[PDB]
């Protein structure tokens, strides 16, 4: 392929490693979701608008607005961790082992 | 050089995600995203997608702005952590950094790469379309008909909006 | 390169003001010259403190809405289909759905400010 | 054949269930047991509370039961259908065979010793 | 796979038309009347035949219609039209509207010398029929045979024979 | 929440599962997947407590990675067909990410471990839907993708969730761990006859709603979420302990109950297909579940543990609760094996 | 679609957006509308198993035109050879190239 | 793995042993390492060093198990002279058993991995004699 797919692929690859090596803001991973979805928005807009796929231009603006919805669900579950702990540590979550 | 100028935004895209994936402090997290953001919308306004490029670097840039509120309300410590603050972090933005600087020298020295899968390096406009003269840009048709043929897209889309106005007063009410 | 060539130039202008700023004026340096500022006295804690967020559900709802927008401001575009009747059915639904959002948020009074 | 309907038209050239199907007095027995179950549940006389309840689960699982059994028995003949047919069209596939006799066929004999 | 048939540079030769699209758009309303036949002629084939390569006589043509065309005002009309398209080049939109004075100059040179009436708004987006003497292509997209479909399935539905036929069933 | 309010919340979850089953198009069915999973977070949070908390939260990271693997799927099956039909997909990396997307969307192993926290953070009615309705769409993607599927990934898919599935349930004493891991357990038998024969993949998956419907509206019904809280109820209600024996002795796929129609059908596709060692291995390790079944019944009916002395203020008041439709579902959970040759209807 | 409800009701929700080569604002075609269109009609209505292989031609034909792999390799053949002659002062460019 | 397992069914059963150990090691080897990944992940070890110590423990454990397989099933072929006999697996398998016993320092853990070991790689060799599928392609 063009070389150009070859640093969306790697950033969308970053991105979930990012996403699936925690540390402990659950911040930081939000962010991570919100890079996968870009690299996914910027990949998917090169392979529609250099075929020329009309119709398909559209495609790429509902990404974005069910990238916000998932974004928006993210932070809302954020507020509600940090209101229990006082933090947003994933080491927190770790009730329902028991 | 300016023959590859989408490989060298590709690149910077990348160290953006280098940069908030190794998380660091979510305040410099929300950076590279923006960056990135930045860069992104550059590589798709090359291929002729002013508006999809304009627009996902508005949604960023407001969606990095609400993070940063919620970054130092619920998000912040005493020592923020820097790229170079922490040990973990270091490791692996310097590995992001490598295989990155790696996979470009290899694939410019070649004109072409094998990395997992095979990408050529003649430079990315070489797939590009000869032949254009109307007057219109088609990147607006097509997005323009999401409220002619997308009747279904705009439906679901406008009630998962609501729905999810809806949603995130019952999580957040205590 | 109009484009890049004129990014360029601002923000060169603005590192070149700052370069200036900091190697043309004598400075003199000291601890309590360069110590944070609040009215006097020194702070009590650090800056870096959770600093709560009153208006936390509008800023999440900011999201949702900045969003809409985007579905939107293609709206001047889409006025020059010949589907005229689908299309103007299509726009006043989104902005319906927009705005019924609004109002329940509005009722269910989540756009008070945490007390 | 036709796209996501329950019973396309040519199941009606297939007879339908009888009215006495001993598949049906079947689902009819099972509706009969959920009844009496809904009672012993609630803690109602299981035999005689509410016999228009009771009724109705016969009912409503005989109706239900009678359209599964008509298309149950359309696949099968769809099935059936679809498989002569593929015979019939290659001979070749499924030729037939010329039969010899046990008379002639040697098979081996194992004593029981 | 094969190789790509390409005409020679020396069948690829026609007189040019050089003028710049100020001259062009200021003659353009005229050319599109007194040169629909060849153009319409072109523009049949290359969307029947989707080949450059199948048209290349229809485009000089058209070429040579236009070099007659602009031949005409040259003769007729040169000051009057070096005016009009002057006065387009200016507009960076090349906009038809900051030149009406020295359009109607040009349209009525024209109309008195050569007969030529400027069509009316929405005459040159007409789809229009043409008569040629090409044949239609048969098989324009170069498509192979199309696979057999699957042999249809026809008959009576006859009932399942002994049933369902699973394990012990007998229904 | 307002009742209203609810009633629209769980409309949506249904609506994000149906768009899912009836597109054409592969952003729809990303978008359905969307849909559903804004709509249910609220149902697992309707109790606000820490638990509840922290049972949403890890369901929201498990579901929205998954659709981020989803849609990278979809793109690199657009690259490399330019089309967005839901079909067999036309990259061998396409099929392995979607492949994955669903597994983890399902919960299939090794990509299970949020289901047994999950389904214990959350009350019964929400893991009700969260181990039935929410396999109805994964499963049809997976009904529609399968002809490009590899084989050694679902079958491997497949045999883990078996066997992590009956490990996993062999140390549980909450009740709804028990039906966490019992859900993974019968999700490997579903992918594992897929290859072969989708329609006995619906057949298993019908069956096994069918069940575990059922257990959980008697869980419901008595308000038991603990393997001694449930051991008192010969005590209120005795009729709901033959119920509960019955149900659970089908789960564990005896004859003749119905829960031994989907082990019995799946063992007879597999080896049509020759495939003989993959079917005895699973269905011996089915025996794990029977196992844990069989505690529970132990248990549950059939002996009668230690009761308390306020028990006996709840033998003067009668079940309230709805229990919509248990009477029909219990019968179909138990006794629906004469009626086998039923399943052309799903064919 | 797992369940065809847009067949049965004849309503189109998605479809209109799956392939390139359906109709598109103002007639805008697709750059590999040709290549689509032969091999969504060889393979109409023979099924998956037969169109992998006998719409072979017309699918590999639409793959190149869609990525264009062969024609970079090509492309990159030939640039390689011209700077093998360009050290070896073994060709010149043309003035027009 | 498709290629390490490749190069085992390759060469003759009692023929070019050390060739097989190598086979078997490598397949070891990698089912150790499999185990150390997931079992470092999920039980965080308390220093690099320990997990670390974990890794090779298994490793080496797995490995051990491997080469032993290999060298004692091929070995007992060429003496026996017997190169498709389902037993030369067995006698294999359970020596495999046997260094997991001895690894643990537990007899009944190696008495019955030399039986499970044993049983389950004589299953194996039959399966290769007589073409028994695992993941059997679909058909009808
Ligand atoms: C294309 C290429 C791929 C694309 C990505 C390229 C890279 C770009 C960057 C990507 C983002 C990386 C994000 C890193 C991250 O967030 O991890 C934080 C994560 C936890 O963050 P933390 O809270 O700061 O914890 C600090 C201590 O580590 C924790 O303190 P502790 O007390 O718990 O110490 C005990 C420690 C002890 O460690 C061990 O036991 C190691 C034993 C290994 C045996 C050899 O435990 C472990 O580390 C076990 C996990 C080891 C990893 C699993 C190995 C099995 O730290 C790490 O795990 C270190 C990894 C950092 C380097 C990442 C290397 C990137 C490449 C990944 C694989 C790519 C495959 C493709
Ligand atoms: C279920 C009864 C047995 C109880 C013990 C459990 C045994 C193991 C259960 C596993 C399944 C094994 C069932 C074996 C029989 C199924 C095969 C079969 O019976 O053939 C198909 C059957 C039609 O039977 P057929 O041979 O045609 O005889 C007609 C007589 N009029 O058509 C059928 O398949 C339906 C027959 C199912 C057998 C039960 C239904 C028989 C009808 C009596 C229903 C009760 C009616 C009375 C209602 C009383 C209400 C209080
Ligand atoms: C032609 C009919 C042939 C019968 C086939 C039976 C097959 C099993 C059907 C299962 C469904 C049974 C009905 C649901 C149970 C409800 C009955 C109950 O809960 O208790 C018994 C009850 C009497 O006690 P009471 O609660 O006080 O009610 C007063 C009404 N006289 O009500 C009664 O008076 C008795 C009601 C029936 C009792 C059933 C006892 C349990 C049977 C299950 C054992 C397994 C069945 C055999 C397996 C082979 C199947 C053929
Ligand atoms: C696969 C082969 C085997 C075939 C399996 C077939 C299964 C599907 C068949 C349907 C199964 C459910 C049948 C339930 C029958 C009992 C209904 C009943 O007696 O209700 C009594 C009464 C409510 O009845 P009512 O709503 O007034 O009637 C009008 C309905 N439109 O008030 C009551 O007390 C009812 C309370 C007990 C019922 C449980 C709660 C459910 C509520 C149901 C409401 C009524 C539904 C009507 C069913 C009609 C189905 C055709
Ligand atoms: C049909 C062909 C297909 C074949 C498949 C098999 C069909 C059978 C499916 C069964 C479906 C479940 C319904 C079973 C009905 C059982 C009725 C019953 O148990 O009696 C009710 C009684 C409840 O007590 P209560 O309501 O309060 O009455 C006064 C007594 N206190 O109960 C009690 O008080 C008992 C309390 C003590 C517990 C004793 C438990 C041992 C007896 C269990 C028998 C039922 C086993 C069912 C399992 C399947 C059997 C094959
Ligand atoms: C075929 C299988 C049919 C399965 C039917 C399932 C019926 C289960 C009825 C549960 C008993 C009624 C009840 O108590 O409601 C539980 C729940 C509502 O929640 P609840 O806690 O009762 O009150 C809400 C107030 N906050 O009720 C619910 O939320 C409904 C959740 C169940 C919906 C999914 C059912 C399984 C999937 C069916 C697809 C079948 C194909
Ligand atoms: C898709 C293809 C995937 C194939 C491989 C998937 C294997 C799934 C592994 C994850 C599920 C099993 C989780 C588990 O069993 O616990 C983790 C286990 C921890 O236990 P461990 O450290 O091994 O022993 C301590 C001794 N007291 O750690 C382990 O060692 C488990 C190793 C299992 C490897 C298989
Ligand atoms: C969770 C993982 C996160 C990382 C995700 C990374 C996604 C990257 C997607 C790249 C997709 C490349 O897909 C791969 O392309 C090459 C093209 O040479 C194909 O290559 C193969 O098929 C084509 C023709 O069919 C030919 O080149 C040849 O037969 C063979 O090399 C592979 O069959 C395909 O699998
Ligand atoms: C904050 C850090 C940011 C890091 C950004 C990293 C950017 C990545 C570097 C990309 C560099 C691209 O480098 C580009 O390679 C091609 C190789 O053909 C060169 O192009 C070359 O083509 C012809 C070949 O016939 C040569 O004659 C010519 O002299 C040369 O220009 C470009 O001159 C060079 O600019
Ligand atoms: C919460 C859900 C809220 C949903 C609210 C939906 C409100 C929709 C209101 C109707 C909007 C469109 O209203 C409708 O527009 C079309 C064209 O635009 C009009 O149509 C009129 O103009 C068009 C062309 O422009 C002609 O084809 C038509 O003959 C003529 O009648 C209709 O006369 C008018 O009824
Ligand atoms: C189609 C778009 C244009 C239509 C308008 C769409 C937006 C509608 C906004 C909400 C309308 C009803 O919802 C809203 O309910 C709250 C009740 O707490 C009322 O708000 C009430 O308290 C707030 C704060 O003191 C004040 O606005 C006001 O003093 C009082 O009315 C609003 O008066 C009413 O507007
Ligand atoms: C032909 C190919 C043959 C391939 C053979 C593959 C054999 C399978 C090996 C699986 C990996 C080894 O399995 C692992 O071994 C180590 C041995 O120390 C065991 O470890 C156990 O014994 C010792 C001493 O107690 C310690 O390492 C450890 O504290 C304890 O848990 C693990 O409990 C077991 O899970
Ligand atoms: C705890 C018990 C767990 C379950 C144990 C079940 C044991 C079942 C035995 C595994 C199946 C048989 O094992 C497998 O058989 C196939 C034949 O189809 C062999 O297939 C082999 O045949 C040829 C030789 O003809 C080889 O050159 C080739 O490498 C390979 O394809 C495999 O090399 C073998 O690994
Ligand atoms: N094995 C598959 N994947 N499909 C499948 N069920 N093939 C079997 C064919 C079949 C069987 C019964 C009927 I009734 C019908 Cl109509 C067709």
């Amino acid at each position: 392929m063009s070389m150009v797919y070859m640093n969306i692929m790697m950033a969308f690859t970053v991105s979930l490693v990012g996403l699936l090596m925690y540390r402990s803001h659950l911040m930081s991973s939000l962010l991570c979701l919100e890079g996968m979805m870009l690299s996914l928005f910027v990949m998917a807009a090169l392979t529609i608008l250099n075929s020329h796929f009309t119709l398909a231009s559209m495609m790429p603006i509902i990404l974005l607005v069910f990238a916000a919805c998932e974004a928006a669900l993210g932070l809302s579950l954020l507020v509600m961790v940090s209101n229990t702990y006082g933090t947003d540590y994933v080491q927190n979550l770790n009730l329902l082992q028991c | 050089m300016m023959l590859y100028i989408v490989f060298i935004l590709s690149v910077i895209f990348v160290m953006g995600f280098v940069g908030f994936s190794s998380k660091p402090s979510p305040i410099y997290g929300g950076l590279g995203l923006i960056v990135s953001g930045g860069v992104g919308c550059g590589i798709v306004l090359n291929f002729g997608g002013s508006f999809l490029g304009l627009m996902v670097f508005l949604i960023y840039l407001g969606g990095m702005m609400v993070v940063f509120g919620y970054t130092t309300a619920m998000a912040t410590e005493q020592y923020p952590e820097i790229w170079l603050s922490n040990k973990a972090v270091l490791g692996a933005f310097v590995t992001g950094l490598l295989m990155e600087f790696f996979m470009v020298y290899y694939v410019l020295k070649d004109k072409e790469v094998e990395v997992v899968f095979e990408f050529n390096g003649l430079g990315d406009w070489v797939i590009y379309d000869t032949g254009d003269s109307g007057f219109f840009s088609e990147e607006a048709m097509g997005i323009a008909a999401l409220y002619s043929y997308g009747t279904w897209l705009v439906i679901v889309t406008g009630w998962s909006l609501l729905i999810g106005v809806v949603v995130i007063m019952e999580i957040t009410r205590g | 390169m109009n484009l890049m060539l004129a990014l360029l130039t601002n923000f060169t202008l603005a590192t070149l003001l700052v370069i200036i700023a900091f190697w043309l004026p004598q400075l003199n340096v000291y601890s309590e010259k360069t110590s944070p500022y609040e009215c006097g006295f020194d702070p009590m804690g650090s800056a870096r403190l959770p600093f709560s967020m009153k208006f936390f559900l509008v800023a999440i709802t900011f999201l949702l809405f900045d969003l809409e927008i985007a579905l939107l401001l293609p709206l001047p575009w889409a006025s020059q289909t010949a589907n005229l009747n689908t299309m103007l059915t299509m726009a006043l639904f989104l902005i319906i759905l927009l705005a019924v959002s609004l109002a329940y948020e509005w009722t269910q009074k989540g756009l008070e400010w945490t007390e | 054949r036709a796209t996501f309907q329950f019973l396309p038209d040519e199941a009606r050239s297939l007879p339908p269930p009888k009215l006495t199907d001993p598949r049906l007095a079947f689902v009819g027995f099972l509706g009969y047991c959920s009844g009496l179950i809904d009672n012993a549940i609630r803690r109602r006389p299981v035999l005689l509370a509410g016999l228009h309840r009771q009724l109705l689960y016969i009912t409503s699982f005989v109706f239900v039961g009678y359209y599964l059994l008509k298309r149950q028995d359309y696949m099968y003949a769809v099935r059936d259908h679809d498989m002569f047919s593929y015979i019939k069209s290659h001979p070749e596939d499924f030729p037939e065979k010329d039969k010899k006799t046990y008379g002639e066929v040697f098979e081996e004999f194992h004593p029981v010793r | 796979p094969g190789i790509v048939e390409l005409p020679s540079l020396e069948d690829l030769k026609v007189q040019e038309v050089k003028v710049s699209s100020s001259v062009l758009k200021a003659a353009a309303h005229h050319y599109g009347a007194q040169c629909d036949k060849p153009n319409k002629e072109f523009m049949l084939c290359r969307w029947e035949e989707k080949d450059p390569r199948r048209c290349l006589e229809e485009g000089k043509l058209v070429n040579q219609c236009a070099l007659e065309f602009f031949r005409q005002i040259k003769r007729h009309c040169a000051e009057p039209f070096t005016e009009y398209w002057t006065c387009i080049d200016y507009s960076g939109l090349q906009l038809f509207r900051r030149c009406r004075k020295q359009q109607a100059q040009f349209d009525e040179c024209v109309l008195d010398k050569l007969g030529w009436v400027r069509p009316d708004l929405g005459d040159l987006s007409k789809v229009t029929k043409v008569k040629t003497d090409r044949p239609l292509p048969e098989n324009p997209y170069h498509s192979r045979a199309r696979p057999e479909p699957n042999p249809e399935v026809e008959g009576d539905l006859k009932p399942a024979r002994h049933g369902s036929r699973l394990f012990f069933w007998t229904m | 929440m307002n009742p209203i309010i609810f009633i629209i919340i769980l409309l949506t979850i249904m609506l994000g599962t149906i768009i899912v089953m009836i597109s054409s198009h592969w952003l729809l069915v990303w978008i359905g997947f969307e849909m559903n999973m804004l709509a249910i977070i609220p149902i697992m949070m309707k109790n606000h407590n820490p638990r509840a908390t922290e049972a949403s939260t890890k369901y929201f990271l498990t579901q929205s990675t998954a659709s981020m693997l989803l849609m990278m799927a979809v793109i690199i099956n657009l690259m490399f067909s330019g089309q967005w039909t839901v079909m067999k997909l036309f990259n061998p990396m396409a099929s392995m990410l979607m492949t994955m997307a669903l597994a983890m969307k399902l919960g299939m192993a090794p990509f299970h471990f949020w289901v047994p926290e999950v389904t214990q953070g959350i009350p019964l009615s929400s893991g009700l839907i969260l181990l039935t309705w929410q396999k109805l769409a994964p499963m049809s993607v997976l009904y529609q993708i399968f002809p490009s599927i590899n084989l050694n990934l679902i079958l491997t898919l497949s045999v883990l969730s078996i066997l992590i599935g009956g490990w996993g349930g062999l140390n549980q004493t909450q009740l709804r761990k028990i039906m966490a891991y019992s859900s993974i357990a019968h999700m490997g038998w579903m992918t594992a006859v897929l290859p072969y024969n989708p329609t006995m993949t619906l057949l298993n998956l019908i069956i096994y709603i069918i069940m575990t419907s059922t257990m959980f509206t008697m869980f419901m019904a008595n308000s038991t979420t603990t393997t001694l809280s449930l051991s008192h109820t010969w005590n209120k209600t005795p009729i709901m302990t033959v119920l509960i024996l019955a149900t659970l002795l089908s789960m564990g796929g005896l004859p003749p109950l119905s829960g031994f129609m989907p082990k019995w059908m799946i063992i007879q596709e597999m080896t049509k297909n020759n495939s003989i060692i993959l079917p005895t291995f699973m269905a011996i390790t089915a025996l794990l579940n029977l196992y844990f079944y069989m505690r529970l019944t132990y248990s549950t009916t059939l002996t009668m543990f230690p009761s308390t002395n306020n028990m006996k203020m709840k033998w003067q008041f009668p079940l309230m609760k709805k229990m919509t439709f248990l009477p029909t579902m219990v019968v179909l959970s138990t006794m629906m094996l004469p009626l086998t040759p039923m399943l052309s209807v799903l064919e | 679609p797992f369940f065809d409800v847009q067949k049965r009701l004849g309503v189109d929700l998605d479809r209109w957006m799956t392939i390139q080569s359906a109709e598109q604002p103002h007639k805008i075609p697709s750059r590999c509308h040709a290549f689509e269109k032969e091999w969504i009609e060889c393979a109409h209505g023979i099924g998956s198993i037969r169109a992998e292989k006998e719409c072979k031609i017309e699918f590999e034909d639409f793959r190149e035109c869609l990525l264009r792999q062969k024609t970079m390799k090509r492309l990159h053949a030939i640039r390689r050879q011209r700077e093998k002659l360009i050290k070896e002062g073994k060709y010149t460019p043309p003035p027009h190239h | 793995a498709k290629t390490v397992l490749r190069q085992y069914w390759d060469i003759p059963e009692g023929t070019e042993c050390h060739r097989k150990t190598y086979a078997t090691t490598s397949i070891g080897g990698a089912a150790g390492l499999v185990v150390s990944a997931y079992s470092v992940a999920l039980k965080t070890p308390t220093s690099f060093l320990e997990g670390v110590a974990r890794t090779g423990r298994y490793t080496f454990t797995a490995a051990a198990i491997g080469a032993i397989f290999g060298l004692t099933s091929c070995i007992s072929a060429q003496v026996r002279e017997k190169p498709d006999d389902p037993l030369n697996y067995l006698i294999g398998g359970c020596a495999g058993g046997l260094i997991l016993g001895a690894r643990t320092r537990s007899y009944g853990i190696g008495a019955a991995a030399c039986a499970y070991m044993g049983l389950t790689a004589a299953l194996v060799k039959m399966g290769q004699l007589e073409g028994w599928q695992v993941f059997a392609e679909p058909k009808v």
